[PDB]
C-alpha cells in the first residue's frame, strides 16, 4: 500500500468477500 | 383537544373547528413520528412538546386578531407544521413529504375548505411590515429585509450579505422564534452556511440584546451559574429581551448544557438565586413589577412574575453542526442550515461580483453551454456565464471532494466559505490585473 | 487582447487559490483542467496556457522567497503564492518544516512569534499578538484549539470605539497588523468542517507526483541544459520579457525626456532604440515560435519522464521500508543525495 | 416657471444641507445624520419627473448620496480611538486648517472623504492599534493598583503570604506582555509609559521571587 498508492480496494473487496464465505456465519453454543 | 377549545375560546366563529382541527395536529404528528426517526438524524425526535409549541403558535398568532376565517385558521395550522416539523428536516424528499402530507392531513379533516386560500406554496407570516401577525407575501419581505440588511451593513458588521431565498427563509423562523413564549432555537447545519450570522442579524433586526458565554481555561460551573443570575435578572426583572446565543466552543461542555435544560424547559433555574441574591432578585422584581404595574407582594407570586417575564424575554439561540442529549434536542425549536443549493451559489455570485465589468458586448452564447443553474437566463450574458462557472467550480470541488472519499483518501469539507473565499478572491484579482493593465496602457 | 482574456484568467487563477491547497500536485492540475474545460465550453476567453505561479507572482518577489527558505519546486511556489495572497489565515501541513522556517523568514522584519498549541503559554501568547499586531506561527494545528474560532472567523464587536474579540473569557483589542499561521507536521491529519472553514489549506506534502516532477526538472536541467533553458523561456515569457522590455521602454522615455542639442550632439542615440529593437526582436521570435518550442521540451520530457517515474517509486520504497524495520528511516533528502550523485559525480558518465 | 420652481426647491434643499453641515462634530450623532439624510433623500425623490431631469437637481441628488456613502467613514471617524493625535495627523495630511473646537460636520463632508479613504483609513488602523496598546496599559494600571497580597494565618505566629502561584502567574503574564509590546508596530507614543511599567513589573518580580524563597525557608525552619 504505501510502497505504491493508486486496485488494492477491489482486490481487499474480493479477499473479504472470499474470507466471509469460507468462515462459518455462527457458531452454536 | 382540551387545548384547543381554550385557545379557540376566543373566537365564537371557529369553535365547531376545535375538534376537527385537534384531530389534524394529532395525525400529523403521529405521521411525523413514524416517518422520521432517531436512527435517520440524531435530531428526529418528537414528543408532546412539540404539540404543545403548535398550540402556543397558534395562540400566539389568533390572540390579537379579532375575527378568522375558518382558512386562516387552516393556514396558520399549516404554517406552524410547516415550522416545527419541516425545518428540522435534512433531505429535500423528507421536506417534499411533510409538504404534501401537510395538505393531505388538511383536506382529509377540514373538508369543504378553499385549499387555495389555506394552502399557497410560499406559506409566510410575519407582522414587520403590520401591526398584527398576518400573512405577507414575498417580495415586500424581501425588500423589508434587504433594507435592513443595509441598514445592518453600518451599525454592527460591516461585511456584507446577501439575502437569497434560504437566508430568508432562515430569517423568518428565527423572527418567529424570538417571538413565541420560551421560543429556543437550535440552528444545526454545516459549518460556514451562516448560522451565527443571521442569528445575530435577526436578534439585532428585533431589538434583542445578544449575549454570549465566555468560557475559559477551566471555566467554573460557578461563573456559569453567575452569568445565568445576570442573564435571568436582565430578561425577568429589567424586562430585556435577551438572545442568549451559545455555540459549540462552550456547547461541548454537557455539564453546562444540563443546567440550561432547566431553563429551557420551565422558565426557571430554581436555586440559582439563594439567601442575598434571592433577597436583591426579589427587591427588583417588586421594583419591575410596581414600574409595570403590579402590586405582588409575595415572594412566590414575584417568583411567577418572574419566570413569566423570563419566558416571554430570554431566548436561548444554540449553533452547531452535524453527543447532545435528545432532551436537549426536544426542547429547543430544531432547524437546519443545509450546504448552499445552486441557486444560493448563483445569487452570492451574482450580488458579489456586481461591481466587476464582467460584461462582454460581442459574447458569443455557445451552442450546448454547460449549465449549472437551471434557471439561468436564456440566452445568457458574460457576467451570467462568469457566475455559472464560479457555481461550477465550486460543485467540482464537491465532486472532487467526493471521488477521493470513494477512493479512500483524506478529504476535506468544501463549506460556503470556500465559495466566499473564491468570489473575494476572484473580485481582488479581477481589479488588481484591471488596474495593472490599464496603467500599462 | 489581454483585456479579453483577464477575466477567464482572474476567474481560474481565483479558483486556484481559494480551493487548491490541500491536494497533491495531480489533483490541482485535474481541477485547473476541468475549469479551463468549462471556460472553454462557455466561450469565456481566457489564455490557453495559464502559468499559474507566473500569473500570480513576479520575479521580484520569486527571488525574494529563494532567499527564503523555499524550495525551487512547482508545488512550493504555487503554495507561497497561496501563502501570500490569501484572505483566510492558512494551515500549513508541511512534515518537513522547511514551509515553516520560510514564515519565519518572510515575516522576520515583522517580529513573527512561533508558538506551538501544545504549549501551556499558546493562549497568552495568541493574546499579545492579537493586541500588539505581530505575526504568528502557531504549530502542532493537530491539536487545535477552538478558543481560536473566533479569531479565525475574524468575528468582531466594535463596541465603543475600540474593536473587540473573544478569545476565551477576555474580550482582546484585535489590531491591524494581525496575522496567523496555522501549522502541522502530520500529513495524515483529519480536521473538523469547522477548521476547514475557518482555514485556507497549503499542502506542501511530497507525493509521488510531486516527487516525479522535482526528478524530472532536475533530470532535465542537468542532462538536457538547452531544452531546461527553453521551458524557463517559456515560464518567463509569461510576462518576465514584457517587464523587462518595458522597463527599457521606460528608460528609453526617460533618456528622451532630457532632449535639448544632446539629442544630435553625436546624433548616435538610436543606439538604444535599437537596443530596445533588438530585444523586442528576440522575445516576437520566442513568441512566434513558441508552439514548436513546446512541442520539443514535451518530447524531451517525455524521454525522461521513465527515469522520473523511477526515482519517485524508488524513494516512496525508501520511505515505506521503515515498516520492515524501525532502523529503516530514509530522509527524502537522503533520497535526492542518492539522485544527484547518480546524475552529477557518476564516473560512469565520464 | 418650471425653472424657477426648481432653483426654489433646490433652494429649500441646500437650506437644509446647510443647516445639516452648521452641526458641530461634537454633537453629530451619525446614526440620526443616516436617519435625516434618508428623509432628505425621500423629499428630492419626492419631485415631480420633470424637475428631476435638471442638472442642478441630479448633482444635488449625487451629492447626498455621496454623503451618505460616506456616512460610514462618518461613524468610522466618531470613535473615542481617533483622539487629538490622529485628528492631527488628517490636519496634517489633508493640509486643511481646521481647528478642532471649531470643528463642523461640514468641514469634513467639504473635504472628500470618498477620494481621500486610503487617507482616513490608514489613521483609523494606527488608531485602532495604539489604542489597543492604551487599554492594555489601562489594564495593567487597573490590575497592578487594585491587586493585594492574600494573607492567611499561620499558626496564631504570622500572617504568611498565599496565592503565590497566581501572582506569580500574573507577573510573569504581564511582564511577557509588555515584551510583546516592545515589538509592536505602534509602540512610539507609549513607549515611556512601557518602560516604566516594565520597571515596575521587573521589580515585583525580583521581589517575590527571593520573598517565597525566604517564606519557605523560614517555615521549614520554624518546624
Ligand atoms: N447570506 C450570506 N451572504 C454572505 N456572506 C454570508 C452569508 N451568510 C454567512 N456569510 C458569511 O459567512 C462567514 C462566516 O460564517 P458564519 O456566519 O460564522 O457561519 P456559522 O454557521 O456560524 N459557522 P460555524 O460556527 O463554523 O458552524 C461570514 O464572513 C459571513 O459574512
Ligand atoms: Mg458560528
Amino acid at each position: 500500500m504505501l510502497e505504491d498508492e493508486d486496485a488494492w480496494m477491489r482486490t481487499l473487496h474480493t479477499t473479504a468477500s472470499n474470507w466471509l464465505h469460507l468462515i462459518p456465519q455462527t457458531l452454536s453454543h | 383537544g382540551t387545548f384547543n377549545r381554550a385557545m379557540l375560546r376566543l373566537i365564537p366563529s371557529l369553535r365547531t373547528y376545535a375538534e376537527p382541527l385537534t384531530a389534524a395536529m394529532v395525525e400529523f404528528y403521529t405521521m411525523s413520528q413514524e416517518r422520521f426517526t432517531q436512527d435517520t438524524q440524531p435530531h428526529y425526535i418528537y414528543s408532546p412538546r412539540e404539540m404543545t409549541r403548535w398550540v402556543r403558535g397558534i395562540f400566539e398568532a389568533l390572540r390579537p386578531l379579532e375575527t378568522l376565517p375558518v382558512e386562516g385558521l387552516i393556514r396558520i395550522w399549516a404554517h406552524e407544521a410547516l415550522r416545527l416539523f419541516q425545518d428540522r428536516l435534512v433531505e429535500d424528499e423528507e421536506r417534499r413529504w411533510t409538504d404534501e402530507n401537510i395538505d393531505t392531513v388538511a383536506l382529509k379533516h377540514f373538508p369543504n375548505i378553499d385549499r387555495e386560500k389555506a394552502m399557497s406554496r410560499p406559506i409566510l407570516y410575519s407582522n414587520w411590515l403590520s401591526k398584527d401577525y398576518i400573512p405577507v407575501d414575498q417580495e415586500e419581505l424581501r425588500d423589508y429585509v434587504k433594507a435592513r440588511l443595509k441598514v445592518f451593513y453600518e451599525e454592527e458588521l460591516d461585511v456584507p450579505l446577501v439575502l437569497f431565498n434560504e437566508v430568508l427563509d432562515h430569517v423568518l423562523r428565527i423572527d418567529r422564534i424570538f417571538r413565541q413564549p420560551q421560543g429556543h432555537l437550535l440552528l444545526i447545519g454545516v459549518s460556514g452556511a451562516g448560522k451565527t450570522t443571521l442569528s445575530r442579524f435577526v436578534a439585532w433586526m428585533n431589538g434583542l440584546s445578544v449575549y454570549q458565554i465566555k468560557v475559559h481555561r477551566k471555566y467554573t460551573g460557578e461563573d456559569f451559574d453567575e452569568d445565568l443570575r445576570t442573564v435571568l435578572r436582565r430578561s425577568g426583572c429589567k424586562n430585556e429581551k435577551i438572545a442568549f446565543i451559545m455555540d459549540e466552543s462552550n456547547v461541548l461542555d454537557s455539564g453546562f448544557l444540563e443546567r440550561m435544560n432547566t431553563l429551557l424547559a420551565n422558565g426557571e433555574v430554581p436555586g440559582l438565586f439563594e439567601g442575598d441574591e434571592y433577597a436583591t432578585l426579589m427587591t427588583q422584581c417588586k421594583e419591575g413589577a410596581q414600574k409595570e404595574g403590579l402590586m405582588l407582594d409575595s415572594h412566590e407570586e414575584l417568583y411567577k412574575w418572574f419566570t413569566s417575564q423570563v419566558i416571554r424575554n430570554l431566548h436561548v439561540v444554540f449553533t452547531m453542526n452535524p453527543a447532545t442529549s435528545p432532551a436537549l434536542f426536544n426542547r429547543c425549536v430544531l432547524n437546519w442550515f443545509g450546504d448552499w443549493s445552486t441557486e444560493a451559489l448563483y445569487q452570492v455570485g451574482k450580488e458579489f461580483t456586481s461591481k466587476m465589468d464582467l460584461e462582454k458586448p460581442n459574447y458569443i452564447v455557445p451552442d450546448y453551454m454547460p449549465v449549472v443553474y437551471d434557471k439561468l437566463p436564456q440566452p445568457p450574458s458574460h457576467r451570467e456565464a462568469i457566475v455559472n462557472s464560479c457555481v461550477f467550480v465550486h460543485q467540482t470541488l464537491h465532486q472532487a471532494n467526493a471521488r477521493l472519499a470513494k477512493r479512500g483518501g483524506r478529504t476535506m469539507a468544501i463549506t460556503p466559505r470556500h465559495y466566499l473565499d473564491f468570489i473575494n478572491h476572484y473580485a481582488n484579482l479581477f481589479h488588481e490585473k484591471r488596474s495593472e493593465l490599464e496603467e500599462q496602457q | 487582447n489581454q483585456m479579453s482574456t483577464i477575466a477567464g484568467d482572474c476567474l481560474l487563477s481565483a479558483a486556484f487559490i481559494a480551493y487548491a491547497g490541500y491536494f497533491d500536485q495531480q489533483m490541482r492540475q485535474n481541477l485547473f483542467t476541468t475549469w479551463s474545460h468549462h471556460l472553454q465550453q462557455a466561450n469565456i476567453q481566457f489564455r490557453t496556457d495559464i502559468a499559474r505561479t507566473e500569473y500570480l507572482s513576479n520575479a521580484d518577489e520569486r527571488l525574494r522567497w529563494q532567499a527564503s527558505s523555499l524550495p525551487a519546486d512547482d508545488l512550493c511556489t504555487e503554495n507561497a503564492i497561496m501563502l501570500k495572497r490569501f484572505n483566510r489565515y492558512p494551515l500549513i501541513i508541511d512534515p518537513s518544516g522547511q514551509a515553516t522556517e520560510f514564515i519565519m523568514n518572510e515575516y522576520k522584519d515583522r517580529k513573527i512569534t512561533r508558538t506551538s498549541f501544545l504549549d501551556d503559554a499558546f493562549r497568552k501568547n495568541l493574546e499579545s499578538a492579537l493586541r500588539f499586531g505581530n505575526p504568528l506561527l502557531v504549530q502542532d494545528v493537530e491539536s487545535y484549539d477552538p478558543v481560536l474560532n473566533p479569531v479565525l472567523n475574524r468575528e468582531v464587536r466594535r463596541t465603543g470605539g475600540r474593536v473587540l474579540i473573544t478569545l476565551g473569557d477576555q474580550d482582546i483589542d484585535l489590531s491591524p497588523s494581525f496575522v496567523i499561521f496555522l501549522s502541522t507536521r502530520d500529513p495524515t491529519v483529519e480536521f473538523p468542517p469547522d477548521l476547514c472553514s475557518r482555514v485556507t489549506f497549503v499542502n506542501f506534502t511530497v507525493t509521488r507526483s510531486s516527487l516525479q516532477s522535482q526528478c524530472l526538472n532536475e533530470v532535465l536541467k542537468a542532462e538536457r541544459p538547452d531544452v531546461d533553458e527553453k521551458r524557463s523561456d517559456l515560464l518567463k515569457l509569461q510576462g518576465e520579457f514584457q517587464l523587462r522590455l518595458r522597463q527599457l521602454e521606460k528608460s528609453l522615455l526617460q533618456a528622451l525626456n532630457e532632449v535639448k542639442g544632446r539629442i544630435l550632439d553625436d546624433d548616435t542615440i538610436i543606439t538604444t532604440l535599437e537596443n530596445l529593437k533588438r530585444e523586442a526582436a528576440e522575445v516576437t521570435r520566442k513568441v512566434e515560435e513558441t508552439d514548436i518550442v513546446m512541442q520539443e521540451v514535451e518530447t524531451v520530457s517525455q524521454q525522461y519522464l521513465p527515469l522520473s517515474t523511477a526515482c519517485s517509486s524508488i524513494y516512496f520504497t525508501m520511505e515505506s521500508l521503515k515498516q520492515i524495520h524501525f532502523l529503516y528511516q530514509y530522509s527524502l533528502q537522503f533520497f535526492l543525495d542518492i539522485y544527484h550523485n547518480v546524475l552529477y559525480e557518476n564516473p560512469n558518465l565520464k | 416657471q418650471d425653472l424657477k420652481g426648481v432653483w426654489s426647491e433646490l433652494s429649500k434643499v441646500w437650506e437644509q444641507i446647510d443647516q445639516m453641515k452648521e452641526q458641530p462634530w461634537v454633537s453629530v450623532q451619525p446614526r440620526k445624520l443616516r436617519q435625516n439624510l434618508d428623509a432628505l433623500l425621500n423629499q428630492l425623490k419626492s419631485f415631480p419627473a420633470r424637475l428631476r431631469q435638471y442638472a442642478s437637481y441630479e448633482f444635488v441628488q449625487r451629492l447626498l448620496k455621496g454623503y451618505m456613502k460616506i456616512n460610514m467613514l462618518v461613524i468610522e471617524l466618531k470613535s473615542e480611538a481617533l483622539k487629538d493625535r490622529h485628528w492631527k495627523q488628517l490636519m496634517k495630511r489633508l493640509h486643511v486648517n481646521w481647528v478642532v473646537s471649531e470643528l463642523t460636520l461640514g468641514q469634513i463632508w467639504d473635504v472628500d472623504l470618498q477620494k481621500n479613504e486610503a487617507i482616513v483609513k490608514d489613521v483609523l488602523l494606527v488608531a485602532q492599534g495604539e489604542m489597543a496598546l492604551e487599554e492594555f496599559l489601562k489594564q495593567i494600571r487597573e490590575v497592578w493598583n487594585t491587586y493585594e497580597l492574600d494573607l492567611v494565618n499561620y499558626q496564631n505566629k504570622c500572617r504568611l503570604i498565599r496565592g503565590w502561584d497566581d501572582l506569580f502567574n500574573k507577573v510573569k503574564e504581564h511582564i511577557n506582555s509588555v515584551s510583546a509590546m516592545k515589538l509592536s508596530p505602534y509602540y512610539k507614543v507609549f513607549e515611556e509609559d512601557a518602560l516604566s511599567w516594565e520597571d515596575k513589573l521587573n521589580r515585583i518580580m525580583a521581589l517575590f521571587d527571593v520573598w517565597i524563597d525566604v517564606q519557605r525557608r523560614w517555615v521549614y525552619l520554624e518546624g
